[PDB]
């Protein structure tokens, strides 16, 4: 049936998705083990999509691991959750990209991501109907931005028609775990600007914001940002793996969020969010999931929703909910926020309803905005290129690696081109 | 003797024909089984095996297995024949390109045999039904396609169908408008006859009426398949006036091109009212031509009154309901178009409206099922045509359909249609 590829880039991307698979493997009951615990039909019913069957009857999920510093797959490995996977599916190279993006991307990756893409090929062969595929990477990273830019051109090349969409960390504002990120992010986005169908932006300082805020936090690490972008994009997937009611598959989403091929970057949102104890004085209903989903402070993008204008608004619901109530909250909702959406764009509101909550929670929903507060975030990384990029700083590196400085330039008018055509839809 | 086929495409569809089959299979006491520990008119709608297990005479299609699965798996997976289920590897995402042409094509061909089939299987096939919802991707372009064929197929034979109408302030899809006019206009020059139905104005009638918590589809479709159940049983059964398909299509069509009935049930009144309220005939209708009992959000004061059918369940004494229809005749709040004389077609049937088991409606002895056609509807068709037209205007989501193998042109034709159908629905309101 409908069948889902997931392909982990290097570092956050294997992090995050292990976490992911995690939640995956509660969701359909699945111990680490690979044998099947689960009390549901509903589990086993698509459980194919991100699922193979081996003859032991233990559940291979279906992903495919690529980094070049091997310790960190070694660390997946030595986790409880890697031994779900099959040896095969850990691809690595010996020596890392070092936040390199045309080294990574024009030398480290490529016969890698041969035998990554072999592999993606027998997977392929492995599906009876293939949806698409769906990457986990960073924005600024090396092995990520280069290695997943290559991989998914080449991905889009052999498969032009599937579904190609990606969660990536976005480049904080207002901090910086590394120097040289406006070049990768910049690089990365222009091939992801023109390869890709999708893609989703999340900030971690937002994130350390949002959790610490509304969860109140202490000591929180990467672990439980990734725990939460994970429940999003397990979220987002609910409606292919369980029944219920306005079944939006992937590409569908996608059409109904995309209004034009080049924007198509989404801004994702995560609800209800409640710290213990303050649940309490909590009630789950519609109303309080829509009020928090569309709260500017819950946005896990870093930037305002408050200056832009939404061209598109997809919100899924887990759980037993009334489709009435829904209805009300989004008209009433798109009543009073008024002139925060586009005119000429009627109903900017896409609906879909699954009938099963989040394990421990009685209901939930996830937000998928559009807006050009994102074109405020490529204004950002755009000013920080141009002021990088001025006095040449780190480029005997990518010149180093043969990448021409045309390449560069060509990215920049690509990135105004693309802030350009937000400016122009306004 | 006497039959019909059933579609279901798309979700709506599909549920909407199961609890409709539910329903039938409550009123002929039949069980999921396909076993029912005078009703032959239940051979109208079902076939029979050596065991005398009774199956359902229709087609459920979706392009993505999904809820045809989930029916499947569910209770009258041992009613339905396996072969009548057909399910392909993926949607139409919403894009009436996919089904109306890209995907359904390479499936429709096996449920037009399907169809060809179960229509070798009947003896005096009267006619088909469509279920499908208004803009949703399946549904639209798959009905367009598969009403075209089985309108070239068939020829006569009586084609009506059942489309969810696009609610003017309530969206489940921004994509709606553009398959809603390509539907319309591949619709409209095939099918003889289809029923508007707008889920905001149910929420209105049960929240404001029956008076329940804030619903889900469930309750919603159940009230629709009353309807359905109600015409069919028009059919379904001997009353003092029995009504044929092709009678709705003589009454309620002046031209070929306008066929839009409005459905409005009544009564509808909570368990607990049902004590407190007395349902004369008179009060019934009164209570049909309301203009809050619609189950469409359009408001009928704007327009003019052309065809009216009341069709008439359970006890009901037809001197009082020509009294009843002259009562509202004195009405001038109720106005009809000066070039009909009139616009009523009454029919009779002594089966009541049977209630569904755990249902929240009002158990009655009697009901009233109305079919009307308005310029009002007209009037929803411009907004519906205004939100197509911006949409279409900025180019929105085009590239989609366009590279599915669309084109301008057609959106503008279609367009075209609409205004043709605009000014029709004008010319024939003066
Ligand atoms: N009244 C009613 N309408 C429904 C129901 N289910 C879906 N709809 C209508 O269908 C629309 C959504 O599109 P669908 O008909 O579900 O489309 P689909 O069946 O999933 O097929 P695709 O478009 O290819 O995905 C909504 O706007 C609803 O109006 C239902 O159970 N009852
Ligand atoms: N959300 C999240 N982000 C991470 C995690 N680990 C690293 N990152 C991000 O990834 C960036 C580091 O890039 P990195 O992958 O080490 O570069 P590379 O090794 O050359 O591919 C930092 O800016 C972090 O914000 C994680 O566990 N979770
Ligand atoms: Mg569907």
């Amino acid at each position: 049936m409908r069948e889902i590829v997931h392909i982990q880039a290097g570092q956050c991307g294997n992090q995050i998705g292990a976490k992911f698979w995690e939640v995956i493997s509660d969701e359909h009951g699945i111990d680490p083990s690979g044998n099947y615990v689960g009390d549901s039909d509903l589990q086993l019913e698509r459980i194919s999509v991100y699922y193979n069957e081996a003859s032991s009857h233990k559940y291979v999920p279906r992903a495919i691991l690529v980094d070049l510093e091997p310790g960190t797959m070694d660390s997946v490995r030595s986790g409880a959750f890697g031994h779900l996977f099959r040896p095969d599916n850990f691809i690595f190279g010996q020596s890392g990209a070092g936040n390199n993006w045309a080294k990574g991307h024009y030398t480290e990756g490529a016969e890698l991501v041969d035998s990554v893409l072999d592999v993606v090929r027998k997977e392929c062969e492995n599906c009876d109907c293939l949806q698409g595929f769906q990457l986990t990477h960073s924005l600024g990273g090396g092995t990520g931005s280069g290695m997943g830019t290559l991989l998914i051109s080449k991905v889009r090349e052999e498969y032009p028609d599937r579904i190609m969409n990606t969660f990536s960390v976005v480049p904080s504002p207002k901090v910086s775990d590394t120097v040289v990120e406006p070049y990768n992010a910049t690089l990365s986005i222009h091939q992801l600007v023109e390869n890709t169908d999708e893609t989703y932006c999340i900030d971690n300082e937002a994130l350390y914001d949002i959790c610490f805020r509304t969860l109140k936090l202490a000591t929180p690490t990467y672990g439980d940002l990734n725990h939460l972008v994970s429940a999003t994009m397990s979220g987002v997937t609910t409606s292919l793996r369980f029944p219920g009611q306005l079944n939006a598959d992937l590409r569908k989403l996608a059409v109904n969020m995309v209004p034009f091929p080049r924007l198509h970057f989404f801004m994702p949102g995560f609800a209800p969010l409640t710290a213990r104890g303050s649940q309490q004085y909590r009630a789950l209903t519609v109303p309080e999931l829509t009020q928090q989903m569309f709260d500017a402070k819950n946005m896990m993008a870093a930037c305002d929703p408050r200056h832009g204008r939404y061209l598109t608004v997809a919100t899924v619901f887990r759980g037993r909910m009334s489709m009435k109530e829904v209805d009300e909250q989004m008209l009433a909702i798109q009543s009073k926020n008024s002139s925060y959406f586009v005119e000429w764009i009627p109903n900017n509101v896409k609906v879909a309803v699954c009938d099963i909550p989040p394990r421990g929670l009685k209901m939930s929903s996830t937000f998928i905005g559009n807006s050009t507060a994102i074109q405020e975030l490529f204004k950002r990384i755009s000013e920080q290129f141009t002021a990088m990029f001025r006095r040449k700083a780190f480029l005997h590196w990518y010149t180093g690696e043969g990448m021409d400085e045309m390449e560069f330039t060509e990215a920049e008018s690509n990135m105004n081109d693309l802030v350009s055509e937000y400016q122009q839809y306004q | 003797m006497r039959e019909c086929i059933s579609i279901h495409v798309g979700q709506a569809g599909v549920q909407i024909g199961n609890a409709c089959w539910e329903l039938y299979c409550l009123e002929h006491g039949i069980q999921p089984d396909g076993q029912m520990p005078g009703d032959d008119s239940f051979n109208t709608f079902f076939s029979e095996t050596g065991a005398g297990k009774h199956v359902p005479r229709a087609v459920f299609v979706d392009l993505e297995p999904t809820v045809i699965d989930e029916v499947r798996t569910g209770t009258y997976r041992q009613l339905f024949h396996p072969e009548q289920l057909i399910t392909g590897k993926e949607d139409a995402a919403n894009n009436y390109a996919r089904g109306h042409y890209t995907i359904g094509k390479e499936i429709i061909d096996l449920v037009l045999d399907r169809i060809r089939k179960l229509a070798d299987q009947c003896t005096g096939l009267q006619g088909f039904l469509v279920f499908h919802s208004f803009g949703g991707g399946t549904g639209s372009g798959f009905t367009s396609l598969l009403m075209e064929r089985l309108s070239v197929d068939y020829g006569k034979k009586s084609k009506l169908e059942f489309s969810i109408y696009p609610a003017p302030q309530v969206s489940t899809a921004v994509v709606e408008p553009y398959n809603s006019i390509l539907t319309t206009h591949t619709t409209l020059e095939h099918s003889d006859c289809a029923f508007m139905v707008d889920n905001e104005a149910i929420y209105d009638i049960c929240r404001r009426n029956l008076d329940i918590e804030r619903p889900t589809y469930t309750n919603l479709n159940r009230l629709i398949s009353q309807i359905v159940s109600s015409i069919t049983a028009s059919l379904r059964f001997d009353g003092a006036l029995n009504v044929d398909l092709t009678e709705f299509q003589t009454n309620l069509v002046p031209y070929p091109r306008i066929h839009f009935p409005l459905a409005t049930y009544a009564p509808v009144i909570s368990a607990e009212k049902a004590y407190h309220e007395q349902l004369s005939v008179a009060e019934i209708t009164n209570a049909c031509f309301e203009p809050a009992n619609q189950m469409v959000k359009c408001d009928p004061r704007h327009g003019k009154y052309m065809a009216c059918c009341l069709l008439y369940r359970g006890d009901v004494v037809p001197k009082d309901v020509n009294a009843a229809i002259a009562t509202i005749k004195t009405k001038r709040s109720i106005q009809f178009v000066d070039w009909c004389p009139t616009g009523f077609k009454v029919g009779i049937n002594y089966q009541p409206p049977t209630v569904v088991p755990g249902g929240d409606l009002a158990k009655v002895q009697r009901a009233v099922c109305m079919l009307s056609n308005t310029t009002a509807i007209a009037e929803a068709w411009a907004r519906l045509d205004h939100k197509f037209d911006l949409m279409y205007a900025k180019r929105a989501f085009v590239h989609w359909y366009v590279g599915e193998g669309m084109e301008e042109g057609e959106f503008s034709e279609a367009r075209e249609d609409m205004a043709a159908l605009e000014k029709d629905y004008e010319e024939v309101g003066v």
